[PDB]
């Protein structure tokens, strides 16, 4: 499923990511459109044979386990495909981790990129 | 964290050294280890990096095709074999580790090539210098 911004950001919202940590919900939903472009199905298969998985294209070699992935850490205890669900709430869960175990959004490189120090509000702003 | 260099000396133009370095006291990690250089009188350079685990690697234009860094694993432990080592080669030579654990994939030789962005953990430098 491809989200609506609007819609992506009501979802996160109850999800409780807004003020996660301290990350304004707009945080969420910017790293969300250049991970993914809100599609939860999005996989992106990287040069070490890892894949970046869901709507906010969390890594197998770490994250999660997909089974084709050599040395995968999967530091969320959870499948890879898990992430693929229209249900963001195993992404949600797992995204909660990799931020509180203090990697910060900066565990995200399209966040890091496109969003840090930008005027991020503008992502939730007339939803 | 720890990280421990070890190598590095003196050498003739054209000889080869090898440098290591252990990252220690990581429960998770690094994510990368690389290797930076000062040269006297000169820019601080981004030379080799190495996608811990997924073993990815990256090297600066100059040092492309004479170095070559790899893991052995382990305690995080990584080298770099220089061959074909040229006086212009002569610096201080630095370990570094970025300890963030990427959620999506991060290519490590983006941080070594623009600034040493994100390898927070560094070690004590050690001096290469090659004769002639």
């Amino acid at each position: 499923k491809v989200f609506g911004r609007c819609e992506l950001a009501a979802a996160m919202k109850r999800h409780g990511l807004d003020n996660y940590r301290g990350y304004s919900l707009g945080n969420w939903v910017c790293a969300a459109k250049f991970e993914s472009n809100f599609n939860t199905q999005a996989t992106n298969r990287n040069t070490d044979g890892s894949t970046d998985y869901g709507i906010l294209q969390i890594n197998s070699r770490w994250w999660c386990n997909d089974g084709r992935t050599p040395g995968s850490r999967n530091l969320c205890n959870i499948p890879c495909s898990a992430l693929l669900s229209s249900d963001i709430t195993a992404s949600v869960n797992c995204a909660k981790k990799i931020v509180s175990d203090g990697n910060g959004m900066n565990a995200w490189v399209a966040w890091r990129n496109r969003c840090k120090g930008t005027d991020v509000q503008a992502w939730i702003r007339g939803c | 964290v720890q990280l421990q260099a070890s190598g590095g000396g003196s050498v003739q133009a054209g000889g080869s050294l090898r440098l290591s370095c252990a990252a220690s006291g990581y429960t998770i990690g690094p994510y990368c280890m690389g290797w930076f250089r000062q040269a006297p009188g000169k820019e601080r350079e981004g030379v080799a990096a190495i996608n811990m685990g997924g073993g990815i690697t990256y090297y600066a234009d100059s040092v492309k095709g004479r170095f070559t860094i790899s893991q052995d694993n382990a305690k995080n432990t990584v080298y770099l074999l220089m061959n074909s080592l040229e006086p212009e080669d002569t610096a201080i030579y630095y370990c570094a580790a970025d300890s963030t654990i990427y959620a999506s994939y991060y290519e490590c030789g983006h941080g070594l090539s623009t600034g040493g962005y994100g390898y927070d953990s560094w070690g004590q430098g050690t001096q290469v210098t090659v004769s002639s």
